[PDB]
């Protein structure tokens, strides 16, 4: 309301609105993850079992 | 009041073909309609970048890379990485 002479301000702001939606989040990880996360898995039940047997030696 | 009125109405006069009358401009000859409505319309513009800024070009995010779907490689190149070090701690 402050711009009298605007011309534009509707312009913009109908830009704006129709550019809401500028992009969806990208969830595109769901194996490689998993992937990284099994060979941890992997890893630490290894490790684990290692550890237990030495301490129990 | 004769100082008053009149100098009232030539100072309305003045600018009435200026603001008020569409009849130009009397008290200066370079014109008014085509300069400022017209021709410092794009001044903003012409002082910004004209056609880059106003437009507010939106540059659609790009995608987030990420491993690129390696699950032998760069697992197995990891564990044995760490081995190399582990020797060494």
């Amino acid at each position: 309301s402050v711009l009298k002479n605007t011309s534009v301000i509707d312009k913009i702001e109908s830009y704006v609105k129709q550019y809401k939606p500028v992009k969806i989040d990208a969830s595109k990880q769901l194996q490689v993850i998993e992937s990284f996360e099994k060979h941890a898995m992997t890893n630490a039940k290894e490790t684990e079992s290692l550890v237990s047997k030495e301490l129990k030696d | 009041q004769d100082l008053y009125l009149r100098e009232l109405k030539d100072t309305k006069l003045a600018p009435s073909t200026l603001q008020d009358a569409e009849g130009n401009v009397k008290p200066w000859n370079p014109p008014q309609k085509p300069n400022l409505p017209e021709l410092e319309l794009q001044g903003p513009e012409a002082l910004k970048a004209y056609t880059e800024q106003n437009v507010e070009t939106a540059h659609v995010a790009k995608e987030s890379e990420e491993g690129e779907s390696e699950p032998i490689e760069e697992d197995w190149l990891v564990l044995d990485d760490a081995e190399e070090t582990k020797e060494s701690h």
